[PDB]
C-alpha cells in the first residue's frame, strides 16, 4: 500500500501488448485522395491521369 | 560531558524511513542512550509501527536574542495521528522516545545548542509546599511549546530553580556548529509506576537554551532554524474504552 521507499519501481510487468511497436502502428490511415475522371469532353487539367508523390 | 568530534562535515546520508515517515538523517552514528537503557516492553496491545513512526512537531527560530525552548512528553505529541489517538483511548499507556533533534547551518554560523532531557522536569514557580500550580492548559503547551526567559522557566536556573551549569547531569548532547548538526536522544520510559495515564503525568521534557550565542557572518540569514522529531518507541496501552470517537 502507501509507500515511497526509492526501490527500482516496485513489481514487474502488467501486460503491455497493446501499446508495442508493430501494434502501435498496425492501423492503416487515410495518406491521400486522388481524383481521376472518364471525361467524353477535352478536359485538360482533370484529364484522365491523376499524379500523387508518396508520402505521408 | 559531551565531548565527541564525529568529522566536522558531512559524509553519509543515511534515512531513517520508519513506517510512513522518511527522515534522511545528517549520518546515523553518534547517539545518546538515557542512562544506557533502550525503550523495552513492560516484563498488552503493542501498536509497533501504527504508533511507532516518525512525527514532526513545529519548526521554531533561533535569533540573537532566544533565551530558550521546552517541550513536554508525550504532551507535545498529543497532537500526532495514531499515537494522539491511542493516547485518549486508553487509561494507560508507556512510551519511550527517539528525540532527534536537528539544526542546520553553514560553515559561516557559531554558536551551541545543548538539548537536555529533564526527567519529571517541573518549571519554576518556588512554592515547594504546594508545586504543580500553573493551569493544566499553560503546564501543556502542545506542539508549539514554551520558552526560557532571562509559568516563567528562567534559562540560568534551568526552570526550576537549579544552576544551569549542573543541567549536565541529566542525558543530553551538544549541537556545536562547527561540529555535530544533528542531536540524538533515546529516552526510555521513566516514572514511578509500570505504566500510568499519559493525559496527566509527564514523563520528560525536551528543553535546549543556548550555551553560546548565535553569530553570523556579515550579513546572511538573520535566524536559523532548529527542529524537532520525536518518536514513540516499544509502546502499549491497556484498553480501549469505548472508543469514545470525539
Amino acid at each position: 500500500p502507501s509507500d515511497t521507499v526509492q526501490t527500482r519501481h516496485v513489481v514487474q510487468h502488467r501486460s503491455r501488448s497493446e501499446s508495442s511497436i508493430e501494434s502501435f502502428f498496425a492501423r492503416g490511415a487515410c495518406v491521400t485522395i486522388m481524383t481521376v475522371d472518364n471525361p467524353a469532353s477535352t478536359t485538360n487539367k482533370d484529364k484522365l491521369f491523376a499524379v500523387w508523390k508518396i508520402t505521408y | 560531558s559531551p565531548n565527541i568530534e564525529a568529522c566536522g562535515y558531512s559524509d553519509r546520508v543515511l534515512q531513517l524511513t520508519l513506517g510512513n515517515s522518511t527522515i534522511t538523517t545528517q549520518e546515523a552514528a553518534n547517539s545518546v542512550v538515557a542512562y544506557g537503557r533502550w525503550p523495552e516492553y513492560l516484563r498488552p496491545t503493542e501498536p509497533d509501527v501504527a504508533a511507532c513512526r516518525f512525527y514532526t512537531l513545529d519548526t521554531v527560530s533561533w535569533t540573537k536574542e532566544s533565551r530558550g525552548w521546552w517541550w513536554k512528553l508525550p504532551d507535545a505529541l498529543r497532537d500526532m495521528g495514531l499515537f494522539g489517538q491511542n493516547m485518549y483511548y486508553h487509561y494507560l499507556g508507556r512510551s519511550g522516545y527517539t528525540v532527534h533533534v536537528q539544526c542546520n547551518a553553514s560553515k559561516f554560523h557559531q554558536g551551541a545548542l545543548g538539548v537536555f532531557a529533564v526527567p519529571e522536569m517541573c518549571l519554576a514557580g518556588d512554592s515547594n509546599t504546594t508545586t504543580m500550580h500553573t493551569s493544566y492548559q499553560n503546564a501543556n503547551p502542545g506542539e508549539k511549546g514554551g520558552t526560557f526567559t532571562g509559568f516563567c522557566p528562567v534559562d540560568y536556573l534551568l526552570g526550576n530553580g537549579t544552576l544551569l551549569g549542573n543541567a549536565f547531569v541529566f542525558p543530553h548532547q551538544i549541537i556545536n556548529l562547527r561540529t555535530n548538526n544533528c542531536a540524538t536522544l533515546v529516552l526510555p520510559y521513566v516514572n514511578s509506576l509500570s505504566i500510568d495515564s499519559m493525559v496527566k503525568h509527564n514523563n520528560w521534557g525536551i528543553a535546549i537554551l543556548p550555551l553560546a550565542p548565535l553569530n553570523f557572518a556579515s550579513e546572511s540569514s538573520p535566524e536559523i532554524p532548529i527542529t524537532l522529531t520525536i518518536a514513540p518507541m516499544c509502546c502499549e496501552f491497556n484498553g480501549l474504552r469505548n472508543i469514545t470517537l470525539p
